[PDB]
């Protein structure tokens, strides 16, 4: 059998998430015998060859499509056409902004299983089971794919490993099929917004989130952060809300706080795209008065108290 | 002109929830249901829309769900949604994204709207992919993850920019009439917290039992399970001495 892997890049830089999704299609395969074919689609994708000619894979297919970096209409095309020509049990692509622009229509086409956001995949004898979170990550689901010989999942980043090492696949090039986009990509963009402090360089962080409430509630915190020594940062809606630069935002479209040895997370739920941002951190600090609050299973201390008591206790104590 | 805003009522845990009998799914008495977070912004953005235009702007929210979708729909009328449809039967219980992304569609055609605009995915299930799923039965453009959106009613194109990874943005020109997952933080909703609904049948739309619900679905659900998951080492106790642990974790730290 043969596993699919889409590999992805971005701004001529491969997206690392594209080599934990061999280690999980390596992992997942039943025999030796099975192969793993990744491909990489873009007009200059052949760039990408050394970078994905790594342990694990098999087959490296290069898509020439019409658009240099992701375009949804080039690769459901390309992705499709993948698969006729492969015929893969199982396909495999990132769980990624990239992949939410297409992934659910190829899958809406065609009979194949489909899954998203999967975190645990295995094989129970020949049947594939996935598992994935519901109820904003209070469960597992598990599902299965009856009668699907081909089978869609998108797959958690940072959740499989990546193996090591060196490869020699078999290396080819295909054209994209040709049709015709329906939009056209335009600028890459960095808004405004200050940008004094790198947070990914950073070792001691206080974070805000909405539990935080009105923006007159920022300034002690910020004053908080001030006599700890700590860089202020948020979550998603305190950036939106435009209560602090989005240079401070942590996240998946923020930043990875990657120099970060201190997390003190305050009322901050722990959404799996916040926890993107920091879950590495050696010492997570979670204050929040919600004792469900996902935060809680990844912290290393947990305080179920009122942020702005914390708070104002701790400016008094220090 | 118009613009169909897809909408979810989602539902979220109280404490203490238990998986209902069968293993598949958590035990409703235990569900507090409200609009998605991510409609919010949606229905706000087609209000922005309509607010800017000197022509008018028709902004129908559509739903698939059972009777309690009702009161998130009523919601919507409220703060300016001009129509609100329900679509439901009995048999469309535990119809997936696809599913429900066929369908939004079976409405769509009929409403033939303009744009249509979903959340980039709901609280609960997290999906993300029924607002994709239905551009795809439509076959109409589509982005996902949009967090600005420069458009004029009748206009030919659209200028979007998707939200990315690690801080940036992408500008994208996207035909129209399109199918656009709408992100957080695009706009700042105004009402954040006796014209009746809309009530669809799946006959009124051409679709029976066979065309919905799990049977139909693209996976299966095996089970529901609370996971084993890592624990936190809690402080107990008065806030002064929380704040002490607090500040000998940071000086252990430095
Ligand atoms: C594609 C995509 C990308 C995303 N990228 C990011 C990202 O980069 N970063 C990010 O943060 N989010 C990101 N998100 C958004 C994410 O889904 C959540 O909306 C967000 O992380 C929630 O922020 P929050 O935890 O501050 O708010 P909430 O989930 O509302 O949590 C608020 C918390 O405050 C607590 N609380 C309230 N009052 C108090 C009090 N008095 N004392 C103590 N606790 C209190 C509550 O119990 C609650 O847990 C992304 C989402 C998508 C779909
Ligand atoms: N049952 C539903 N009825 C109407 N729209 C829905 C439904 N389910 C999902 N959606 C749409 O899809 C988005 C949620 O994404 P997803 O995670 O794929 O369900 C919502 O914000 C809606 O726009």
């Amino acid at each position: 059998s043969k596993i699919l892997v889409i590999a992805e890049h971005r701004r001529n830089d491969l997206r690392p998430v594209s080599l934990e999704l061999i280690g999980a299609a390596n992992g997942l395969k039943k025999s030796g015998e099975d192969k793993v074919v990744v491909a990489v689609i873009g007009s200059q994708a052949d760039a990408f060859v050394p970078a994905l000619s790594v342990n694990g894979v098999d087959e490296l297919v290069v898509v020439k499509g019409s658009s240099i970096d992701f375009d949804p209409d080039v690769f459901e095309a390309s992705v499709s056409a993948l698969i006729a020509a492969h015929n893969p049990s199982v396909v495999l692509l990132p769980h990624s902004v990239d992949s939410l622009g297409y992934a659910s229509s190829l899958a809406s086409k065609t009979g194949y299983g489909f899954a998203t956001d999967v975190y645990i995949v295995e094989y129970q004898g020949d049947e594939l089971v996935a598992t994935r979170g519901g109820y904003n990550q209070k469960v597992n689901v598990e599902v299965d794919f009856p009668g699907k010989s081909t089978v869609v999942l998108t797959i958690r980043p940072s959740v499989f490993k990546p193996l090591e090492g060196a490869g020699s696949p078999v290396v080819s090039n295909v054209d994209a099929p040709s049709v015709q986009s329906r939009s056209q990509n335009k600028d890459y963009v960095e808004v405004g917004g200050g940008n004094d402090i790198d947070i990914t360089t950073v070792d001691f962080i206080m974070s805000i989130g909405r539990g935080i409430g009105e923006e007159t509630n920022v300034e002690q915190f910020r004053e908080l952060a001030d006599e700890a020594g700590a860089t202020l940062c948020c979550s998603c809606p305190i950036a939106d809300a435009g209560w602090l630069p989005k240079s401070r935002q942590v996240g998946q479209s923020g930043k990875v706080v990657g120099s970060c040895k201190l997390y003190v997370a305050m009322g901050i739920s722990g959404s799996i795209q916040h926890m993107a941002g920091m879950k590495h951190v050696p010492t997570i600090i979670a204050v929040n008065t919600d004792p469900g609050a996902s935060i809680f299973t990844i912290a290393k201390y947990g305080i179920v108290a009122d942020i702005f008591d914390i708070e104002e206790e701790l400016k008094a104590q220090l | 002109m118009k613009i169909l805003v897809a909408v979810k009522q989602t539902a979220a845990l109280e404490e203490d929830f238990e998986i209902r009998e069968d293993g598949m799914d958590v035990d409703e008495d235990f569900m507090m249901y409200d609009l998605n977070e991510w409609d919010d912004f949606s229905l706000e953005e087609a209000m922005k829309i309509k607010e800017s235009s000197d022509t008018d702007v028709e902004v129908v929210v559509v739903s698939v769900g059972p009777d309690r979708v009702d009161e998130s729909l009523r919601k919507c009328l409220a703060k300016g949604a001009d129509r609100a449809v329900r679509v439901w039967d009995d048999a469309a219980e535990g119809s997936d994204a696809i599913v429900v992304g066929r369908i939004l569609t079976e409405v769509i055609k009929k409403e033939a709207p303009d744009m249509v605009f979903a959340g980039v995915q709901s609280s609960d299930q997290a999906y993300a992919s029924t607002g994709i799923s239905v551009a795809s039965y439509l076959n109409w453009p589509h982005a996902a993850v949009v967090a600005d959106l420069q458009y004029k009613p009748g206009d030919n194109k659209a200028v979007i920019r998707r939200e990315l990874e690690g801080g940036m943005l992408q500008e994208v020109e996207i035909n129209c009439p399109a199918v656009l997952t709408i992100q957080l933080g695009i706009n700042k909703p105004r009402y954040a917290s006796t014209k009746p609904i809309e009530e669809v049948s799946l006959a009124d739309i051409g679709l029976s039992a066979n065309d919905v619900g799990a049977a139909q679905s693209m996976s299966r659900v095996r089970r529901m399970y609370i996971p084993e998951k890592g624990r936190a080492t809690m402080i107990e106790g008065t806030i002064s001495e929380q704040a002490a642990k607090i500040i000998q974790i940071i000086n252990e730290f430095k």
